[PDB]
């Protein structure tokens, strides 16, 4: 059941320095867990970077190096170049049966465009679909940078999580990302509440749209 | 040419079975532990299975226990995962990975001159917060510069202040007057005795008080520091294992009617919702492709139903909303389904 946690997304300027944590749910991360760090790029296999908390390889430049920091294993990048944009995973060794637990990952983005807040567009269920005994709310997110968004759905003002289905961000022609989120409801739940809302959080920037049953 | 190639992935209805194969190349397969690690689409890495050199011992993450078995054949020079009683969540890409074991042993490297240096901590490797600790770095007589590195190169201290301590040896000392939690970590000594530099010291672990350290001795990786360097040296490129209760199905199309949430400036958003189809692709055009500007069709979704859904949206002026016609052309060639539907302002 053991859980290993690292930052979901992080952003860096070309040349900057970033540090990625790796937190054991056991409460503390020592060198006896022997942390390891990996990156994965589109189309190419998981490469491995750091082991036993700091040990480097032939393919890894000294730009990359890790340490232990604040109860969590860390990976510190330096002179971050655009080639480094990738996803990064850590690994912990809990000796015994089931000795390997991976970290969630961190989508590291290197800024080549200025940050774009997302454009959110939210549609109510159609009159046709409701007559088919079904209800689908459509939340459409486009033209953002980096491609890291968090979506949460709101009944009147309380939160709802069931029936939510969200895409993974996908680069557009403009090299900005786009994603979709579909809330699935019964026509009763739809007509039941005053309103339903879609929150698009993108770089601490939350944007909330709303549609109402009492429409037309 | 050290390499691993996975194969045998494919598309299965739940409750079925597959066997993944992973052929090794460019190294002695017999000698390392091997593991299967899966990655479900859009999510991270999960370790699945672990097997020994000879097949003696093996374990599995709890999710796949009783359903998955892992094996290897050194004669066939490859690694097998038999996957029975497949569930939906088992859908992923499956990777083959070379585990590394206590290769961190008493001697794993070997180098002739120049002789590699030794590192020391006084009063110890475990120090109270806010106290003093000194790193003692020892090397040959006649060293020019002596450097104490930290985990990252570029975090380090060079010095020329070297003392000859024995007829054969000279040392350098690096002191930390009051310990900070930012001081804790891994240290290692190197020397420059011209013309070129040294091999590096062993690693040394510095810890603030609150822990107990018995640093290490001849018993390599023995207990508290169990056999590790589990750095999964080599990774394949995986194979896609797809588990689905889903057949060919044309989509059902609904009109996303331009609402009062027309984007400001006399431009509304028409939309067209392509719901519950399988498999991809779906192609969407408007007015037989006569409308291109403003059109944005989205990535589809994979719903828990195992069916895809999609949305195509065009931004368009409102004086236009009054006059002319706006039609979806939706084409699902896998079912040879073609749907035309006019999006319209809602009566209301």
């Amino acid at each position: 059941q053991t859980v290993v946690t690292q930052e979901p997304s992080l952003t860096v300027s070309p040349g900057g320095t970033v540090t990625l944590t790796c937190a054991s749910s056991t409460g503390a991360v020592t060198s006896g867990y022997y942390p390891s760090w990996f990156h994965q790029k589109p189309g190419q296999p998981v490469r491995a970077l750091i082991y036993s908390t700091s040990k480097t390889h032939s393919w890894t430049p000294a730009r990359f190096s890790g340490s232990l920091l604040g109860g969590k294993a860390a990976l510190t990048l330096s002179n971050v170049q655009p080639e480094d944009e990738a996803d990064y995973y850590c690994l912990l060794y809990y000796g015994g049966p089931q000795p390997w637990v991976f970290g969630g990952g961190t989508k590291l983005t290197v800024l080549s465009q200025p940050k774009a807040a997302p454009s959110v567009t939210l549609f109510p269920p159609s009159s046709e679909e409701l007559q088919a005994n079904k209800a689908t709310l459509v939340c459409l997110i486009s033209d953002f940078y980096p491609g890291a968004v968090t979506v949460a759905w709101k009944a009147d003002s309380s939160p709802v999580k069931a029936g939510v289905e969200t895409t993974t961000p996908s680069k557009q022609s403009n090299n900005k990302y786009a994603a979709s989120s579909y809330l699935s409801l019964t026509p009763e739940q739809w007509k039941s509440h005053r309103s339903y809302s879609c929150q698009v959080t993108h770089e601490g920037s939350t944007v909330e749209k709303t549609v109402a049953p009492t429409e037309c | 040419e050290v390499q691993l190639v996975e194969s045998g992935g494919g598309l299965v209805q739940p409750g079925g079975s597959l066997r993944l194969s992973c052929e090794a190349s460019g190294f002695t397969f017999s000698s390392y532990w091997m593991s299967w690690v899966r990655q479900a689409p859009g999510k991270g890495l999960e370790w699945v299975a672990n097997i020994n050199q000879d097949g003696s011992q093996k374990d599995y993450v709890d999710s796949v226990k009783g359903r998955f078995t892992i094996s290897r054949d050194t004669a066939k020079n490859s690694l097998y995962l038999q996957m029975n009683s497949l569930r939906a969540e088992d859908t992923a890409v499956y990777y083959c990975a070379r585990e590394r074991l206590c290769t961190d042993d008493s001697h794993m490297h070997g180098e002739e001159d120049l002789p590699r240096p030794s590192i020391s901590a006084e009063p110890g490797t475990v120090i109270p917060l806010g106290s003093h600790v000194t790193f003692v770095c020892r090397g040959p007589v006649g060293i020019h510069t002596f450097r104490l590195e930290r985990e990252s190169r570029s975090l380090y201290t060079e010095t020329e202040d070297v003392t000859q301590v024995s007829p054969s040896e000279s040392e350098a000392r690096f002191r930390i007057e009051s310990v900070t939690e930012g001081n804790a970590g891994l240290y290692r000594c190197v020397y420059y005795k011209p013309p070129k530099w040294s091999e590096q010291s062993d690693y040394l672990e510095l810890l603030v008080k609150g822990e107990d350290v018995t640093r290490a001795l001849f018993t390599h990786c023995g207990g508290d520091g169990k056999e590790s360097d589990y750095h999964m040296d080599v990774w394949g490129k995986g194979t896609t294992v797809t588990v689905s209760s889903a057949s060919t199905k044309g989509p059902s199309v609904f009109p996303l009617a331009p609402s009062s949430k027309s984007t400001s400036g006399g431009t509304a958003a028409l939309g067209c919702l392509v719901k519950d189809y399988f498999p991809e692709p779906v192609t969407v055009s408007w007015n037989s492709g006569a409308l291109t500007s403003g059109v944005h069709t989205f990535p589809a979704v994979l719903q828990s139903s195992g069916l895809y859904s999609l949305s195509s949206v065009v931004t368009v002026p409102s004086s236009s909303l009054g006059t002319q016609t706006y039609i979806c052309n939706v084409n699902h060639k896998p079912s040879n389904t073609k749907v035309d539907k006019k999006v319209e302002p809602k009566s209301c």
